[PDB]
């Protein structure tokens, strides 16, 4: 089937609110080694974060329950099995997507902020193999998303605006997996605290057609600092 | 296995995952033996998120094909008539899927007059989501088998249930749009839901205040609907 | 006001409500007095040391059922020795069932040994109502009428069983067969003897488990239906009447088409009181309706009760349309 | 043809509501005494007044004859009582009976009951008293319910029908006072609901030759009187009626309009039409509604077990022989 | 638009 | 709770 074909089925599924379809198209998409515009990386990263978004909150439900059912041992061999369903799941799909990023999307880019939006997603994918890992696995995995975080962040500090929404975006992911992941809540206050300044001091310079993006990601690393903070 | 295949529906039921909890209850809808109250809420609640998911996507795609066909190119539609075809199918498998099952297990063995009152619903409600999407014959068939199913439910709801029941209520609800949407009848549409409503006022008052709020919801969806088709 | 399509809508309306409010007034005082369920502080006592009615399958014997100061009469079905029971499913059915108007409820059992020197041994059912007569035996007095009103009785009598096989249908069950003897007349409550007996079925030993099928299938009574009513009708002494005309009509149409029983008790309906060979419906089912709540007004004027008749009749108006009497009508005239 | 089809209904409802009337008429007027002859014989049953009125004292007593059996009441002059116009007594005997008329079926000579408290021949009277109207509002006026204006307007209505038979005879009231007016329940429809009230007074009645209308009603100041009388000792405004009663008084002693014309009035503030209805141009399809509605109510009590009271009985002669012309009068009078 | 019973 | 970036 022709690339702009799969391109329109991806748009259709989207609207359909059938993400599983979509992801299938945007991945038929992507093997063809072409590198992706802009509104492909949207339809791309819009599939993903859907298809991986339902098992995260699942599994959150299922693994609660475990921690509630403390009496019962014949219903906790039940519920440790039905997490563990969930859990084999979320980790292929964040297998699939950074096989993409590894194979196709990351050796074609050439250029900075198409580097940083993949990057970042390698980071992405990483964190969330790394919220329902255990043992070396873990600490294996927390490795690999810092080693992403950090090479998009010596690239955003370096070749983009101060103020641009995926700057903003990556400076808010990096900052979370500081508080969540690494358990290190100072680095979290003080990297969101730098980029939120960072941010402020130039929005002189940028057209409302930015500013609308740049100030509606900037409110979220405020409330992070402000939940953080109380 | 039965109060653990209802232990594996709960879990799949709370962890959103409908189509795990679809498996676990037709392994006990298969058992031919009378489910409780609690097992036939969990039955329709898996089918009902199941098949709902895909009726609300045909919808978005038949709507977008419908602003597509104002000359929009033929290549285009084919690719929208493909996709909505494939969802189509879907619809086809799990309406086939439960009709099935209340045909060979729930229908024979159930033992009461609300039971038997519950499951000719379902199988009225089956037959009118496939009357919904298809065209000649088969709509003409479709349309027949929910109007024969929910007459034998209202039949029997005469004799078994109160007409102030939530069962006897929820029938004369969805019976009534069935004359509306899929007969195009809105004159016995309005009939069905006036008389039914008319049937429930005379009794409100020898009720308790739990019972009372249940059955009031379902005349407060007929009376939305009697004043959207009475416009 | 000054728009009669309004006015005659709006009467239309209000008529209808009045007719469906009527059928439940009369349901309720037919309905009435029912016994509830027998219970560990209920005690018991022999009014009959030989049967009040005998049916093919069963003796009835009174027995007052009593509990702090308040009391009713039920019947002790004891089955005849040597009889058959074919399904002993449908005596679980029988158990099971709410009152309906034209089926034996039961209010539970009498156990071993409660009432000492009792015609009968064992456990045994105890039945609602109590009969007078089978149809068997009403038979034998009733032929004796003048046809006219002979034709009358037994259209109302078949009236009432489709009624009954009705609702066996919906539930997914059918009588492998249908015998006078084993179908009970009892005089319905508060309304005056010489009117139309209200009908017993009864035969619940012989229904069994009739799974529907598809929509084209045939229906399950029809040839049963279509050999009694003509076993009825050949006791009638030989007349023109319409309604005699009419029901051996409808006995070569359910042997030949075999319908349903809802499809059989809209052309009984049909024959009793319904549109005539030549019909408009419309008009038709209004001016009937409006005519039917006059005959009710003028008589309770008078001082006189609504009939078992009377109530049947409100029940065919209320609910007739003119699709389900251009299907009798297509049913009977073919 | 919808013209044919409520053409049609239209006559066999007005049929139906003439049927109804007569058989409730029937009912109501009902095991009514005929007249005494000299093969009948008497027995008393009481020692002490069966009823009390301003100028009357009442006895029962058991009639008589071949073995059929009869109850009546013996009316004594009460001592002191007077008769202003005794050719009104004569008129009792002389008039047909009447559902609002106390009626006379003979005489009982002294020494046919010589055991009684009277002395003389006193007359006997067809129905057997309750209660005067002064002595329910002695009741009425103790614990007067927000419903107390319905059932005086009832008894005003049930009173019209009276004066209106006298002034369609040769005759008026003189003097209208509620202590000789009598109550007694409905026969075979008795409950809660409304008596049947008799006009008693023919020692105070007499001859009206007049062709032209003078005062249109002789009676008319009279009922305004005592309507207001009533009003003032009921309870203040709280339903239309009231009010509608109030602006009646008003016009009664400001028009004087025949009783004819009075009860027309009050069957418009009971059930007919009002200003919340062109008034005189809807009047015949507001008939065909109403009329198929009361024929609706009287069946929903038969089907319920409940036999139609008097008021529905006076409801069913307004609705029989009402007309369009008859209701823009009463319209007229009212507003 | 129009309403068919929840759950 | 804690945000992480918004899918669209």
């Amino acid at each position: 089937m022709d690339k702009s074909e799969l391109v329109q089925k991806a748009k259709l599924a989207e609207q359909a609110e059938r993400y599983d379809d979509m992801a299938a198209a945007m991945k038929a998409v992507t093997e063809q080694g072409h590198e992706l515009s802009n509104e492909e990386r949207n339809l791309l990263s819009v599939a993903y974060k859907n298809v991986v978004g339902a098992r995260r909150s699942s599994w959150r439900v299922i693994s609660s329950i475990e921690q509630k059912t403390e009496r019962n041992e014949k219903k906790q061999q039940m519920g440790k099995e039905y997490r563990e369903k969930i859990e084999a799941e979320l980790q292929d799909i964040c297998n699939d997507v950074l096989e993409l990023l590894d194979k196709y999307l990351i050796p074609n880019a050439t250029q900075p902020e198409s580097k940083v939006f993949y990057l970042k997603m390698k980071g992405d994918y990483f964190r969330y193999l790394s919220e329902v890992a255990s043992g070396d696995n873990k600490q294996t995995t927390v490795s690999n998303s810092q080693q992403a975080y950090q090479e998009a962040f010596e690239i955003s500090k370096k070749e983009m605006q101060p103020t641009h929404p995926i700057r903003l975006g990556l400076a808010l992911n990096f900052s979370v997996f500081y508080y969540e992941i690494l358990n290190s809540p100072e680095k979290a206050c003080s990297l969101a605290k730098t980029a939120f300044d960072e941010a402020i001091a130039e929005l002189d310079t940028l057209n409302e057609e930015s500013y609308k993006d740049s100030t509606l990601i900037m409110q979220l690393l405020r409330d992070n600092l402000t939940l953080w903070t109380s | 296995d039965r109060e653990d295949l209802v232990y594996q529906a709960k879990l799949a039921e709370q962890a959103e995952r409908y189509d795990e909890m679809v498996e676990s209850m037709k392994k006990v809808a298969g058992m031919d033996v009378e489910l409780t109250v609690e097992e036939r809420n969990l039955l329709s609640v898996a089918y009902k998120n199941v098949i709902g998911a895909r009726r609300a996507s045909w919808r978005i795609i038949s709507s977008i094909e419908q602003k597509e066909e104002n000359k929009g190119g033929e290549d285009k539609l084919k690719m929208i008539r493909e996709y909505r075809q494939m969802v189509e199918t879907e619809l086809k498998l799990i309406c086939c899927d439960i009709l099935d099952v209340l045909d060979k297990h729930l229908i024979p063995a159930a033992n009461t007059g609300e039971s038997k009152v519950f499951y000719y619903k379902m199988k009225g409600d089956y037959h009118r989501y496939l009357a919904e999407f298809a065209t000649g014959n088969d709509r003409k068939e479709a349309a027949e088998n929910s109007l024969v199913a929910y007459k034998a439910a209202s039949d029997i709801a005469m004799t078994e249930l109160p007409p102030t029941h939530p069962i006897r209520l929820g029938l004369a609800l969805n019976f009534s749009v069935f004359y509306y949407e899929i007969l195009n009848s809105p004159d016995r549409a309005c009939r069905l839901a006036k008389a039914a409503f008319d049937d429930a006022i005379a009794e409100l008052d020898t009720l308790s205040e739990e019972s009372y709020k249940d059955s009031t919801l379902i005349m407060q969806l007929l009376r939305d609907n009697l004043t959207l088709w009475t416009s | 006001l000054h728009s009669p399509e309004a006015v005659h809508t709006a009467l239309a309306a209000r008529q209808l409500q009045g007719l469906r409010t009527i059928y439940a007034r009369l349901r309720a005082r037919l309905m009435g007095g029912h016994p509830g369920p027998c219970h560990p502080g209920h005690s018991f006592r022999l009014l009959d040391s030989s049967p009040c009615a005998e049916s093919g399958d069963a003796l009835y014997y009174r027995v007052v059922r009593a509990h702090e100061d308040a009391w009713h009469i039920l019947v002790a079905k004891v089955p005849k020795p040597g009889a058959d029971v074919p399904h002993p499913w449908g005596l679980e059915l029988q158990a099971s069932l709410s009152p309906h108007f034209n089926l034996q409820g039961l209010c539970g059992l009498v156990p071993e040994g409660t009432l000492p020197g009792a015609p009968w041994r064992g456990a045994v059912a105890l039945a609602a109502e109590v009969p007078e007569r089978t149809v068997a035996q009403w038979l034998a007095e009733a032929c004796t009428q003048p046809p006219e009103e002979f034709v009358w009785a037994v259209a109302l009598l078949l009236l009432q069983l489709s009624a009954a096989l009705k609702f066996l249908e919906a539930w997914g069950a059918a009588l492998v067969e249908l015998r006078p003897e084993n179908l009970l007349l009892v005089a319905p409550r508060g309304c005056a003897t010489t009117g139309p007996p209200r009908l017993l079925l009864t035969d619940f030993g012989r229904v069994c488990l009739q799974p529907p099928g598809p929509p084209g299938s045939p229906g399950p009574h029809a040839p049963q239906l279509g050999s009694l009513l003509r076993a009825l009708l050949s006791l009638a002494a030989p007349s023109t009447t319409p309604l005699a005309a009419g029901l051996e009509l409808l006995a070569a149409q359910l042997t030949r088409l075999r319908p349903s029983a809802s499809r059989t008790r809209g052309a009984l309906q049909a024959l009793l009181w319904g549109p005539g060979p030549e019909l408009a419906l419309g008009p038709w089912l209004r001016v009937r309706r409006g005519l039917l709540v006059l005959r009710l007004a003028e008589r309770a004027a008078g001082g006189e009760a609504p009939s078992l008749e009377d109530w049947l009749c409100c029940e065919y108006l209320a609910e007739a349309t003119e699709s389900s009497m251009g299907q009798a009508l297509a049913l009977l005239w073919d």
